[PDB]
């Protein structure tokens, strides 16, 4: 049926192609990145400001971690939607490459009814749900949060099996048997670092003194006491968070 | 021997019917008039159809312009609401920064102590409000992008219809050229160069006796069509074939 | 009387003049046909020249578009380098913002503790004004450091539009190439055959010897005259005729007989 006099299908003119190329989604990632940075900093300062004397911190940590999950899901949806829109633009431009020319015959054919060049309406009206899979769990902020629970009982002791990622959020954090003093400087480590292979804990000064000069060194603990390179060491805030929590607990009394 | 010329005098005089040239000219003019009339009808029909298509096309152009205007207004509105959402996000971030600054200030001053807990209650609620309101910015992003990509195909259609309008302009220029062709066809069928006059003269030279000869010649021309080729060739060749008579009817007259 | 007819033939005369007329008319008809073919070839090569001008403008469009594309590509490379430099600049200015926030908050908390010296307290106001002025100026700079992303998008879209224009120009270029190829094939095939017509016409009668005579150029009149002369010569042959060599001998024998009879 004729319906609207203009044909439902029409080839795309290069002038229209210019504007189509000009299309681009708003860079909401520019705002989401700083939203993530500011929520991270607010969380870190909140946990720093927590008073050990206060009891009943489980609900607040649960609420903030749920908020973190919610905002992470919202931000990943931004990535899914923009990649979907890029795919839709690619499909539209490749379909428009085979479009016929513009003339009276084409106008008559496409106004009388001919499914030759479909519109981009259905491309987004009934687009498949993004359904972002492989939920991000390697983010450092996610690991940092949810560590406060089960820490007041014995901060200085860390369960050896904490490295297990079996837990959906954070890890299996509970009491264990570990020393809070650097095995090198024989004093508490106010500037610690954690390895990415052996996952040990040291002091920045202690490790820099036990490794500098010796391009490759070993690890004091068992199963890793063999020459290794400094490149297997990285920085994780968790050790500093534990140290400051212990300092606050001690200074409370 | 003079009997040959006496007999062939009638054959020579028979060429007077060649008359034939007015008849072939009449049929040529009739077919030319028919061709011109059908050309005029075709051109007029084409112009009528193209104009009755353009006028709806002009209405479509106007409605597409209105749609473009109203969709650009909506495009400005979506950007305005996105900007206001971003401003609200910035305002709540500033509130968070101010409350954190106050928290650290009063903690430094402390070094009753419930002044810390009272603001710790407020900061968590503000963080939750920020998280909830982030939904408002997320929805503004999606709505904004979908709206722009949708009103874009409509303006693409508008420009395509503008190109079609240009093609219609070319087609109506062709129609104007066909109208000039109609005018020159009229100037050709003028028949002022001795045709309306030549025929009305020859077909009435003798209103008795000769009306029959030309009617018979016309009927013969319809039963058997002898084009201008016959007129030019045979009318002269019937006497030029032998071409040895001296057209001396006087010699034939003195025989008797 | 018989000798008079023989002499009139000698000046046969009808057959000779009809043969001369028919050969001349055939030569002129061949000349007219080849002239019309040459006019058609002239029109075809004029169309070729028009298509060549179209192809030349297409090529100029293609070359201007491609030089624009490459210069814009170089511009895009330098601009992306510059925006990376601006990104590191904005990162270090953000670190400076954090430092300014730190010292600002520190002095603000310091005099609060002092109240819980006046020169130090009034020396903060310059620091506060400098901090806020720098923060505002650098946020304004960050505004353009973000808008340059939209500039990159716009220039990328312009480059894509230029590439599409080049593709369309190449498409019409190949269409015109095919058009000129078919037209030149047509004119070639015409010339192959027009040359043969020229050669055979020259063999029958020289081009100079046939152009001198003025006859109508209309092909209808030429064919009508050819038919008329053919019918007339056929009638003359039916009236009288014999072997060609006999007529050649008669050419002189009849005149000899006439002259000897008269004397």
């Amino acid at each position: 049926l004729n319906d609207n006099p203009i044909p439902k299908s029409v080839p795309l003119h290069p002038k229209s192609g210019k504007y189509f190329h000009n299309l681009h989604a708003r860079d909401l990632s520019n705002i989401y990145q700083q939203c993530y940075k500011q929520i991270d900093e607010t969380i870190n300062q909140l946990v720093d400001s927590t008073s050990p004397s206060t009891i009943g911190i489980e609900e607040q940590v649960a609420d903030i971690t749920s908020t973190y999950k919610l905002l992470s899901t919202y931000e990943s949806e931004s990535n899914s939607f923009d990649e979907h829109i890029k795919d839709l633009k690619k499909n539209f431009k490749q379909s428009s490459d085979a479009c016929p020319q513009i003339d009276l015959s084409t106008w008559d054919k496409y106004r009388t009814g001919e499914l030759t060049a479909p519109k981009l309406s259905e491309l987004y009206l009934n687009m498949p749900t993004p359904e972002p899979a492989t939920m991000v769990n390697n983010t450092d902020t996610l690991k940092i949060l949810k560590v406060l629970p089960y820490i007041w009982n014995d901060p200085t002791c860390v369960i050896p099996d904490l490295q297990n990622p079996a837990d959906e959020d954070d890890l299996q954090i509970e009491g264990g048997k570990i020393e809070l003093t650097c095995p090198i400087t024989c004093k508490p480590y106010e500037a610690p670092l954690i390895s990415r292979k052996c996952n040990h804990v040291f002091d920045r000064d202690g490790i820099q003194n036990y490794l500098q000069g010796y391009t490759t060194r070993d690890c004091p603990q068992a199963a890793c006491s063999q020459v290794v390179s400094m490149r297997d060491f990285v920085r994780d805030p968790i050790m500093e968070l534990r140290c400051k929590i212990a300092k606050m607990k001690e200074s409370q009394e | 021997d003079k009997l040959r010329k006496s007999v062939e005098s009638l054959r020579d005089f028979q060429n007077k019917k060649g008359q034939l040239l007015p008849y072939v000219k009449v049929k040529d003019h009739k077919e030319k008039l028919n061709i011109y009339k059908e050309e005029y009808e075709r051109a007029k029909a084409n112009l009528r159809a193209i104009l009755k298509d353009k006028k709806p096309f002009a209405n479509t152009k106007k409605t597409l312009e209105n749609q473009v205007e109203e969709l650009t207004e909506k495009c400005s509105l979506k950007t305005d609401e996105f900007l206001k959402a971003k401003e609200k996000i910035n305002e709540i971030f500033e509130k968070l920064n101010t409350i954190r600054d106050e928290v650290i200030k009063k903690k430094n001053q402390n070094e009753i102590d419930d002044q810390i807990q009272q603001l710790l209650l407020k900061q968590r609620h503000l963080l939750s409000k920020m998280a909830s309101s982030m939904k408002s910015l997320k929805n503004c992003q999606k709505e904004l992008i979908s709206t722009q990509i949708l009103q874009f195909e409509a303006q693409n259609m508008d420009v395509s219809m503008n190109d079609v309008i240009g093609f219609f302009n070319e087609r109506e220029a062709d129609l104007k050229s066909q109208y000039e062709d109609k005018k020159k066809f009229v100037k050709e069928m003028r028949d002022t160069p001795e045709f309306q006059s030549w025929m009305r003269e020859i077909r009435s030279y003798d209103q008795d006796t000769k009306e029959k000869l030309n009617k018979v010649a016309e009927k013969y021309e319809e039963e058997g069509n002898f084009n201008l080729s016959f007129v030019q060739d045979v009318l002269d060749k019937l006497e030029s074939e032998i071409a040895m008579v001296n057209h001396d009817e006087s010699a034939v007259t003195i025989l008797d | 009387k018989s000798l008079k007819a023989e002499y009139e033939d000698a000046k046969l005369n009808q057959t000779s003049d009809l043969n001369e007329r028919k050969m001349l008319l055939q030569a002129k008809s061949l000349w007219i046909d080849v002239a019309h073919n040459t006019d058609a070839c002239k029109n075809l090569e004029n169309e070729i020249s028009g298509i060549q001008q179209k192809v030349d403008e297409v090529t100029e469009k293609i070359r201007n578009r491609q030089e624009k594309i490459e210069r814009y590509t170089s511009d895009g490379t330098t601009i992306e380098a510059q925006i990376d430099a601006k990104v590191i600049y904005v990162n270090e200015k953000d670190s400076e913002h954090q430092n300014a926030r730190e010292l600002l908050r520190d002095v603000k908390s310091r005099f609060e503790k002092e109240k819980s010296i006046e020169q130090i307290a009034q020396e903060a106001q310059p620091i506060k004004e400098q901090y806020d002025s720098t923060k505002l100026a650098l946020v304004e700079a960050q505004d353009e450091l973000q808008q340059l992303k939209e500039d990159i998008n716009s220039r990328q879209s312009k480059i894509q539009k230029y590439k599409d224009d080049t593709i369309y120009y190449e498409d019409k270029k190949k269409v015109y190439l095919e058009n000129i190829k078919k037209i030149e094939v047509n004119v070639a095939a015409l010339k192959e055959g027009i040359q043969r017509q020229i050669q055979n016409a020259c063999a029958f009668c020289s081009k100079e010897r046939i152009e001198n005579v003025d006859l109508p150029d209309t092909q209808e009149e030429i064919k009508r005259e050819l038919d008329k002369v053919s019918r007339m010569i056929q009638k003359a042959e039916k009236s009288l005729g014999l072997s060609q060599e006999e007529v050649i001998a008669l050419f002189e024998k009849c005149r000899n007989k006439y002259k000897e009879g008269q004397k």
